[PDB]
């Protein structure tokens, strides 16, 4: 019967809330307290990439730290050099409703999507020297809010479906599809090792997932309301989330629990982007606020902020060598602070 | 042909013109109205460039040249504040060179407030024309056309105090400038009437397209209300000044000189209302004074 | 992807003649494109450059004033247009694309080029190796000398290296020091600071036997080095 | 450099295209089409000439875009922002919706539901600037259902005549009277004329008003 | 709606049935990563503008 089932079901959560305050020793606050803080954390607009006619929603900084990606809603793409300003390529989108971005580790590919329903592909090293569009990934029925590359052949991508899916790109089918969330998929994070990426949907929930069997190892709740971005620590042992509770939270993944929330009580704005720092120290969260701030990731302490813009900031993205954090809005401009 | 020999007290005497040795009632009661007006003007550009400058959201090319009119006015009051000071008794204190530069001041000031007016305008006829929604603009073409003002007010404050004077004609020249020549004022009042009567055709031009098109498918009511207080302006402020001069080198039996110390007075209320014509509708910027 | 020109054959000193490239088979109207001569028995020479959209035209000292460059994008068409031949104008005029941003791969295809025979502060690049003997399996190294640091502020040593192997067009192998051109074997490798510079080849066939060439690209008029020819 | 040099030449010629085509395509007209599904939005596009359809029609020298976004079935709530800032809000309501009830709830009239879509949209905070053009399809069809049936079933408060004139009025004002910003925006409402197809010369003209009305805004009228 | 339910209720049990270290461990470990690559940190530390690329 339904019954049956869903008064057994009921109970699975009871032994998975019973066993995670049993793993509840000791909060991370209690044991950080006697850290030494940070310190105000002063970083300053360096570079400003101006060429966007439209609100951005996307970049992706490359594994080189150098040259980054960025989407708006004026069709374009545009591939930047962060260190000379200059654009090295400016891509027409078939589509102009672009959600997402992805640069892929080799810098060969690069990868858009959005209300369209479709994952394109496109190559930059080109015998005839003007990117080429190579694949479109069409199997969603919803628009992508999110899509990453493992490798020049494995991409993973996150839709309004309520899905996920591992790709192929040579193939152009779905190798794996991850099915468990009950609310629209906003944005999904590889892990370091690229084996486990984790996945934020408007369900206020987030899931672990294992790439190569497809299922769901943990799913972690604790947000009020939808979860809008998502990063792993550099060590792949934990993640944060960004909602629209207007708190940030980091989440365990041996532990499977949760140790900090970053909430003021000034912040009542939704957080649309988050991103770490290389040492995992600083947590940059990025709000509808207009600014974007960064958090002490160890002590839940408001260390510092980068207002500079002057509608919300779509994006946050940081550097794999962490010498940078560039953050685009809707106000057209992407800015590189240091 | 030139006698540049003299200094003030011959070219008074050149003139038909009376040193005023003295102060009087009338001359007290005159001094203070000149230089009451041009702290009004130099407090209101304050406002003006202040506001201007600190809000990002008056950072458009409109409001640059507002920002542009605001300084024009401000030298002006300074020009007008300059020629005060130097009136009354303390004239007999002056030279030639020096009485150019007092007139060279006034000359250019003017000559910028009035092309700060048709810069606006003509900024807001493009703009209404055009049939594409949004085309956000850059700044060049106001910072071309901020500098084509400033350095056409130099160079038109300049011709006098360069070749164009009577030194060459004394007995052929202003009874009231008693140097400038009758051709210098003549040429100096061309200049506003044809940039006024541009300002005429444009701004008629933005009110009749709007109508005609949409109304055929209230807000006329401030549209209108605008337009037509912009152009009474600068007519009722400028009418003054040019008039006086077309009848100091035209007329015989027109005492010219009597209604001279006010009209001056009017000319520069012009640049004292320039800055309130602008921004009683920007009600936002208005209210952003603090 | 295939470049041609067209004319050069023979043509009396002081006459005017054009040379007409046409493009095929790539996106010609964003490609900066070249022209480089080589002379009957001497090495290579840059004369010319046009940037995209005809924004930067640059010229040779033996020719400025007096060649015409021009590109027809609509067309894939590039023009040059001689003036007063000399005889000293004798060569192969090779048409080289070139396209500059951040990692590209500039003078990386070479037109096969048109013969002409005409009847009758400058960085200088030295190789003094020449007919050096080799054999296939062995391991050999080339150097190059320059008279100028080449290594820019920001790190890159605009050293290029090329092979022409005997009638064929020269073929791009390293476009800057310690990197390697698309579509060449792993085998060639160049290191390098500043002024002394080496191509090494770990081991080679009867395919890549024929003659090297150096060129700097730090600042115009881009000269070329001697060749260094493997003897086989 | 001369490799510096050459590059930004790139850029610069990168940004004369950017801003060149971003100027061909601001002068383009962006309209975000809405409904239900048997709204007849699908017999309007016919009219006027997957995932999101895009359509491109022409009229008297100005050319208009029309964004079907019908069929996204998702979240309303995260994708429409991406819309703000198109020129106007056609939405479709037939007006032989108001005996219906959707198949799926048990009793909630099909209008009651265009309303409450209606309210969502023209309450948007996205949209708070935005006009609305309102066009009500179906009226014809409308007429014949009201002929023979009561307007009562759908509208219990109504004092009126089964006539096509009063019954159709105070539909119209009703879903005028779902907005909140009374003068912050403004329902160009049309009823579907089928022959003269001047369903697109009422956009024509619904359109420019729009502008005209934003043009007072950029010509400095402050 | 049954198949829903049986997908749903062999997901928790797998996600029941997995090992989990004590938070304090855990704790420890992020406080260990941070400060073993602290000095690696371009944004914890400011680098002086001879070694910024910006
Ligand atoms: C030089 C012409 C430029 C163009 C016309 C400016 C103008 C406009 C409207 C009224 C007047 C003028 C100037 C008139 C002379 C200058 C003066 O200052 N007069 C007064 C009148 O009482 C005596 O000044 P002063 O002799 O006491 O110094």
């Amino acid at each position: 019967e339904l019954d049956q089932l869903r008064q057994e079901a009921e109970q699975l959560k009871n032994q998975i809330r019973d066993a995670r305050k049993a793993c509840a020793d000791a909060t991370l606050s209690q044991i950080t307290n006697n850290i030494d803080p940070v310190g105000r954390i002063q970083m300053r607009t360096r570079r400003t990439l101006r060429g966007h006619l439209a609100k951005i929603y996307a970049m992706h900084w490359g594994t080189d730290s150098r040259l980054l990606v960025s989407a708006s809603q004026d069709g374009k793409l545009i591939i930047w050099d962060s260190y000379t300003t200059n654009k090295v390529h400016a891509i027409p989108l078939r589509s102009s409703w672009v959600m997402t971005c992805a640069y892929a580790p080799s810098g060969n590919y690069v990868a858009c999507g959005g209300l369209d329903n479709i994952c394109s592909i496109y190559n930059l090293k080109t015998r005839e020297g003007n990117v080429r569009v190579s694949r479109e990934l069409a199997g969603h029925t919803g628009y992508l809010s999110c899509c990453r590359f493992l490798d020049d052949n494995q991409i993973v991508t996150s839709s309004g479906d309520t899905t996920c899916a591992l790709w192929d790109i040579e193939t152009g089918q779905q190798t794996t599809t991850f099915t468990g969330h009950t609310g629209d998929v906003m944005s999904l994070s590889l892990a370091p090792d690229t084996r486990l990426f984790v996945s934020g949907a408007c369900d206020a929930s987030a899931k672990l997932w294992d790439v190569r069997e497809g299922m769901c190892r943990q799913t972690f709740t604790g947000h009020e309301s939808d979860i809008n971005a998502i990063c792993f620590f550099p060590n792949g042992n934990a993640f944060a989330t960004g909602s629209d509770d207007a708190t940030c939270r980091l989440f365990d993944l041996r532990a499977d629990q949760e140790l900090m929330t970053y909430s003021h009580d000034n912040i009542i704005c939704g957080i649309t982007s988050v991103s770490f720092s290389k040492s995992g120290r600083l947590l940059l969260a990025g709000y509808d606020d207009f600014n974007c701030n960064v958090w002490d990731a160890l002590k839940a302490d408001r260390a510092g902020v980068l207002a500079g813009h002057d509608n919300r900031v779509s994006c946050l993205g940081v550097t794999d060598d962490g010498m940078a954090v560039a953050t685009g809005s809707w106000d057209s401009f992407l800015k590189i602070w240091n | 042909q030139c006698f540049y020999n003299e200094s003030i007290a011959f070219f008074y005497n050149r003139s038909g013109k009376h040193l005023a040795t003295e102060w009087n009632t009338v001359s007290k009661l005159v001094m203070g109205l000149g230089i009451t007006v041009c702290i009004f003007i130099m407090l209101a550009n304050l406002l003006v460039m202040v506001a201007i400058y600190v809000n990002r959201r008056f950072h458009f090319p409109i409001y640059y040249l507002m920002a542009n009119l605001a300084a024009a006015d401000f030298f002006a009051g300074l020009a007008y504040f300059y020629l005060m000071f130097n009136t009354g008794p303390n004239t007999r204190r002056l030279t030639v060179s020096t009485w150019l530069l007092r007139q060279g001041l006034i000359d250019t000031s003017l000559t910028a407030s009035v092309a700060n007016l048709l810069a606006i305008a003509i900024e807001r006829h493009i703009t209404v024309f055009r049939m594409q929604l949004h085309t956000r603009m850059s700044n060049r073409r106001v910072v071309v056309v901020i500098v084509v003002i400033w350095t056409m007010a130099i160079v038109m404050g300049a011709i006098p105090s360069v070749g164009w004077n009577c030194i060459c004609d004394i007995e052929n020249c202003s009874n009231m400038a008693p140097l400038y020549s009758d051709s210098y004022l003549v040429f100096w009042a061309i200049f506003n009437l044809v940039t006024f009567v541009v300002m005429v055709v444009l701004y008629a031009h933005i009110f009749g397209y709007v109508r005609q098109r949409t109304m055929r498918m209230d807000t006329m009511m401030s549209l209108l209300k605008t337009v037509v207080i912009v152009l009474g302006a600068f007519i009722i402020c400028w009418t003054p000044g040019l008039v006086l001069l077309l009848l100091d080198v035209c007329c015989p039996q027109c005492d010219v000189l009597a209604y001279e110390k006010f009209f001056l007075l009017l000319a520069e209320f012009n640049s004292a209302m320039n800055p309130i014509i602008y921004s009683y509708r920007d009600k936002e910027m208005s209210a952003t004074f603090r | 992807v295939q470049l041609v020109e067209s004319g050069g054959g023979l043509v009396q000193p002081g006459g005017s003649r054009k040379l007409s490239c046409s493009a095929s088979g790539f996106a010609f109207s964003s490609f900066g494109m070249h022209w480089v001569r080589q002379a009957p028995e001497k090495g290579l020479e840059w004369v010319a450059y046009i940037s995209s959209g005809s924004g930067t035209i640059y010229y040779a000292d033996t020719v400025k004033g007096r060649f015409t460059i021009s590109r027809d994008d609509p067309k894939n068409t590039l023009f040059l247009q001689m003036t007063s031949l000399r005889s000293e104008d004798t060569a192969m005029y090779y048409c080289v694309r070139s396209i500059y941003y951040y990692g590209s791969s500039p003078f990386d295809f070479w037109g096969q080029g048109t013969t002409l025979t005409v009847s009758s502060s400058d960085i200088v690049m030295t190789q003094a190796t020449s007919s050096v003997p080799v054999t296939p399996g062995e391991s050999v190294s080339i150097s190059c000398r320059s008279s100028k640091s080449l290594l820019h502020s920001n790190g890159n040593t605009y050293l290029y290296w090329f092979l022409q192997r005997p009638g064929q067009s020269p073929q791009l192998l390293i476009y800057r020091m310690s990197n390697l051109a698309s579509g060449v074997p792993d085998r060639f490798s160049g290191s390098g600071s500043g002024t002394a510079f080496t191509l090494t080849i770990s081991r080679l066939e009867a395919e890549d036997v024929g003659v090297y060439y150096c060129m700097q690209h730090l600042e115009y008029p881009l000269t070329f080095g001697a060749g260094t020819k493997l003897e086989l | 450099s001369a490799e510096d040099k050459a590059a930004v030449e790139r850029s610069k010629m990168i940004d004369r295209n950017l801003r060149e085509d971003g100027e061909k395509a601001a002068r383009e007209v962006k309209l975000l089409l809405l409904g239900a599904g048997e709204s007849g939005k699908s017999t309007i596009v016919k009219q006027m000439k997957t995932g999101i359809v895009e359509t491109h029609f022409t009229f008297k020298d100005l050319h208009f875009k029309m964004f079907d976004v019908g069929g996204q079935r998702s979240e309303r709530k995260k994708w429409i922002h991406c819309f703000e800032g198109v020129t106007a809000i056609i939405f479709c309501v037939a007006l032989s919706d108001y005996d219906l009830v959707l198949a799926e709830d048990e009793e909630m009239n099909r209008m009651h539901e265009s309303m409450k879509l209606f309210d969502s949209i023209c309450n948007n905070k996205w949209f708070t600037d935005t006009s609305i053009i309102l066009f009500l399809n179906k009226k014809d069809l409308f007429e014949e259902k009201i002929k023979k049936s009561p307007l009562t079933i759908c509208y219990p408060e109504y004092a009126g005549s089964n006539t096509y004139e009063e019954a159709a009025a105070y539909i119209q004002c009703q879903f005028e009277d779902l907005n909140k910003r009374k003068d912050t925006k403004e329902i160009y409402t049309h009823f579907t004329c089928a022959t003269d197809t001047k369903n697109v010369q009422f956009v024509f003209d619904a359109v420019t008003d729009v502008i005209i009305k934003n043009n007072l805004k950029d010509c400095g009228l402050f | 709606s049954i198949a829903q339910a049986r997908k749903l209720v062999e997901q928790l049990k797998m996600e029941a049935n997995i090992d989990r270290i004590k938070v304090s461990k855990a704790a420890a470990d992020l406080m260990a990563y941070c400060e073993a690559h602290a000095k690696e940190d371009p944004l914890l530390t400011p680098v002086p503008a001879s070694e910024n690329p910006f």
